Formats: structure tokens, C-alpha cells, sequence
């Protein structure tokens, strides 16, 4: 089921499985136990972005940033915030924000 | 300034 204008998505690659947000909502300090971890594609609504760390609390500008529908492949190596190449295939934590 | 973590207490 895709993502509404205002909100962001990320979805497990092996089930299908949805964690949303809408535009100015972040997650818990972690990902619920039920996607943490999992491999997932992003699929952002068309006004949203949706922001990724591989550790928990979006911390340390270990953030990277996903517009649109985006296959996991191409989130192994993504510059982040602090200027790493860092794999956001499987997060952590999430914000979603405006585009 | 960036958010950080702390280590999970016992
Ligand atoms: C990192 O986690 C923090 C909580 O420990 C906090 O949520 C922070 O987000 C920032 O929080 C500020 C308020 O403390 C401002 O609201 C700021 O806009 C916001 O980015 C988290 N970092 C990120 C990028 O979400
Ligand atoms: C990580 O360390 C930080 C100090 O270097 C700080 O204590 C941070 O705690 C958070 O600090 C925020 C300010 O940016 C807010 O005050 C927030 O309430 C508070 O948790 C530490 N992070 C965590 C999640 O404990
Ligand atoms: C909090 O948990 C983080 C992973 O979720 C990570 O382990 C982090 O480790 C800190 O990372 C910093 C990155 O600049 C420094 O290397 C710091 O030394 C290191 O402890 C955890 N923070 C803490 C304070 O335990
Ligand atoms: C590290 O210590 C922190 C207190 O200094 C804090 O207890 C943190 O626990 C996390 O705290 C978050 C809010 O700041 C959420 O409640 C989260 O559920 C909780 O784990 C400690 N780290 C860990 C990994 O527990």
C-alpha cells in the first residue's frame, strides 16, 4: 500500500511488512522489534523525505536522506550527514520530514 | 549539537 503525500515509508523486503511516519514525526529511540534491522526499500510520499540511521536515536549525524521509491541496493553506500559512506539498508531509527 | 546514545543498563 504506498505512501501518502505527507508521510514516509519504509517497508521489509522479506515480508512486506510497513513502518510509517508522517511529515514531522520521528521514531523511538529504536525501530520497533517487528522491522528493526530488517533489509527494507524506502517508499516516501511525493511532499515527504525520509531521513535513516543504521543506529538507534538518529544520532551522531549518522543520517542519510531518501526521497521517493528507493531499492535497498542503492542504500549500502550513501553519504551521510557526518560525511561517511554508510548502508542504511537496515535502520535503526527514522525521521520523516518535509522534501 | 547531534543526538547521541547511551549503553543499555543491567
Ligand atoms: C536525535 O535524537 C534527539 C533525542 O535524543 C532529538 O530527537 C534530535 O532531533 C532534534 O531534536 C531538537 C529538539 O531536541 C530539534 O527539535 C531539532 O529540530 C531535531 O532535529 C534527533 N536528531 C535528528 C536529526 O532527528
Ligand atoms: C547522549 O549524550 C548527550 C550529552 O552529550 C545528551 O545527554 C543526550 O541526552 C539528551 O539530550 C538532549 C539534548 O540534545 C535532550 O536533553 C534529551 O532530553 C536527552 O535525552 C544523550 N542522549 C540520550 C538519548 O540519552
Ligand atoms: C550509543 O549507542 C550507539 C549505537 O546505537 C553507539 O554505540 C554509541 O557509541 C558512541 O559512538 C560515538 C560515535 O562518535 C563515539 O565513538 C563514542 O565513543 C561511542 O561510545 C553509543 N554511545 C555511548 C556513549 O555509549
Ligand atoms: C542509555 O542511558 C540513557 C539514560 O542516560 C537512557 O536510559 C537510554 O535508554 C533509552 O532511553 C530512551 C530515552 O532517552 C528510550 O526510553 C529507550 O527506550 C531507552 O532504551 C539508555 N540506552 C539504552 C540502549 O537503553
Amino acid at each position: 500500500l504506498p505512501a501518502k503525500e505527507n508521510e514516509g515509508c519504509i517497508v521489509s523486503v522479506n515480508s512486506g511488512k510497513r513502518y510509517c511516519l508522517p511529515v514531522g514525526q520521528r521514531s523511538g529511540y529504536s525501530l520497533p522489534d517487528w522491522i528493526v534491522g530488517q533489509e527494507v526499500y524506502v517508499d516516501s510520499g511525493a511532499k515527504a523525505k525520509v531521513l535513516l540511521s543504521d543506529w538507534d536515536n538518529l544520532s551522531y549525524n549518522r543520517i542519510g536522506e531518501f526521497v521517493g521509491n528507493v531499492n535497498p541496493a542503492d542504500m549500502k553506500k550513501v553519504k551521510a550527514w557526518n560525511g561517511q559512506y554508510l548502508d542504511f539498508s537496515k535502520p535503526r531509527s527514522m525521521r520523516v520530514v518535509y522534501k | 549539537a547531534a543526538s547521541t546514545t547511551t549503553p543499555a543498563p543491567a
